[PDB]
RNA sequence: GGUUGAAACACGACCUGAGAAA
């Protein structure tokens, strides 16, 4: 097989102020004791914000003022894994946190060449909560610029993320799903939608599958026209 | 005093084939320990250019960058569709590192007009005591657009959200959602529901609307 | 300042130069 480099990120999620939790960030396709890894997230809304490093060969550690002696990072070479142990959290941490290798000086010099894909940690007392599904129903009546379009409205859930597909994944042309948008109650609602033929509203079946990984909730959702 | 990195443009819009440059200040020398990346929101950011001038194995060819004393350019001398991101510059001269503040990267392209479509509320929904409306604006450039919601033909306020998607990334185009949030109580007191959409693709605004109710 | 040891420190080899905290 092709030995591919990836770092996979694990831990993050929702926890109260003041509380802690540990990011792992597991290393295939080469060995983490010969690379220094680093730690970087972005706040929403917000730019990248470099927190903390660590050093191949010493293992010497480095942080940013606004997480020291607060956060510690650190790595296990007999996992190929890093951490970033978070105390003490405030509700400014909330952020995407990437791991990233740095690559090899003759080669990237001091760039960081592979990222994780990020984790989310959300520093909030709120509860979670799963989302309903409401049905954004179509027409041959209502037609625009030659097409359809129907949708699903996905609302009231906390925290983020949730992700929206069609058809099992199946239908993948003229689907266009929102950024979540937060509601004055605190929860996220968004909306996915597909323009479709008008033609094709009887003839085809559309599901949207919704999936909400923090309240486990999956649900699918048949939308149709409304008989009338 | 941690070094800073000034980044400009912030944002800019550009066709495809054009040549884009955008640079970045340090506050003090960095000597030639500049990285550039390309960030997609929400995902992780790419490896562009390392040590100021050399270009990540694999990127491509169209990126380059270059270094004048604190002054640092990224140049993409032919841009293409899917480049439109977040750019950001990050220095490692010494720790702490710190990056740019970014520059958005928009495709420009012609205008479209776009298509509108509005939605009542489900009766699965009604039962739980709001009423949500939707109105969609799909596939349409420039990004700018207006959309009036009107009641019994009354203007509505304050009670309406807008979400938007990024540009597709074939045909540089939008798609816009507007979602107006009513108490059931208020939504069954009245009938006309409508989404009003001005936008320079359109000679006249477009006006979508159903009847509570009435299929 | 640059090359280089999987290597910004620690543990090493070098180049430019009066000196790489230049």
């Amino acid at each position: 097989e092709i030995s591919e480099v990836q770092l996979v990120e694990s831990g993050g999620g929702l926890v109260q102020p003041g509380g802690s939790l540990r990011l792992s960030c597991a290393a295939s396709g080469f060995y983490i004791s010969y690379s220094s890894i680093h730690w970087v997230r972005q706040a929403p809304g917000k730019g990248l914000e470099w927190v903390a490093s660590i050093s191949p060969y010493s293992g010497s550690t480095y942080y940013a003022d606004s997480v020291k002696g607060r956060f510690t990072i650190s790595a296990d070479t007999s996992k190929n894994t890093a951490y970033l142990q978070m105390n003490s959290l405030r509700a400014e941490d909330t952020a995407v946190y990437y791991c990233a290798r740095q690559g090899y000086r003759r080669r990237s010099g001091r760039g960081f060449d592979y990222w994780g894909q990020g984790t989310l940690v959300t520093v909030s007392s709120a509860s979670t909560k799963g989302p309903s599904v409401f049905p954004l129903a179509p027409s041959s009546k209502s037609t625009s610029g030659g097409t359809a379009a129907l949708g699903c409205l996905v609302k009231d859930y906390f925290p983020e993320p949730v992700t929206v597909s069609w058809n099992s994944g199946a239908l993948t042309s003229g689907v266009h799903t929102f950024p979540a948008v937060l509601q004055s109650s605190g929860l996220y609602s968004l909306s996915s939608v597909v323009t479709v033929p008008s033609s094709s509203l009887g003839t085809q079946t559309y599901i949207c599958n919704v999936n909400h990984k923090p309240s486990n909730t999956k649900v699918d959702k048949k939308v149709e026209p409304k008989s009338c | 005093s941690d070094i800073q990195m000034t980044q400009s443009p912030s944002s800019l819009s550009a066709s495809v084939g054009d040549r884009v440059t955008i640079t970045c200040r340090a506050s003090q020398s960095v000597s030639s320990a500049v990285a550039w990346y390309q960030q997609k929101p929400g995902k992780a950011p790419k490896l562009l250019i390392y040590s100021a001038s050399s270009l990540y194995s694999g990127v491509p060819s169209r990126f380059s960058g270059s270094r004048s004393g604190t002054d640092f350019t990224l140049t993409i001398s032919s841009l293409q569709p899917e480049d439109f991101a977040t750019y950001y510059c990050q220095q490692s001269y010494s720790f702490p590192s710190t990056f740019g503040q970014g520059t958005k990267v928009e495709i420009k392209r012609t205008v479209a007009a776009p298509s509108v479509f509005i939605f009542p509320p489900s009766d699965e929904q009604l039962k739980s005591g709001t009423a949500s409306v939707v109105c969609l604006l799909n596939n349409f450039y420039p990004r700018e657009a207006k959309v009036q919601w009107k009641v019994d033909n009354a203007l509505q306020s304050g009670n309406s959200q807008e979400s938007v998607t990024e540009q597709d990334s074939k045909d540089s185009t939008y798609s816009l959602s507007s979602t107006l949030t009513l108490s059931k109580a208020d939504y069954e007191k009245h009938k006309v529901y409508a989404c009003e959409v001005t936008h320079q693709g359109l000679s006249s605004p477009v006006t979508k609307s159903f009847n509570r109710g009435e299929c």
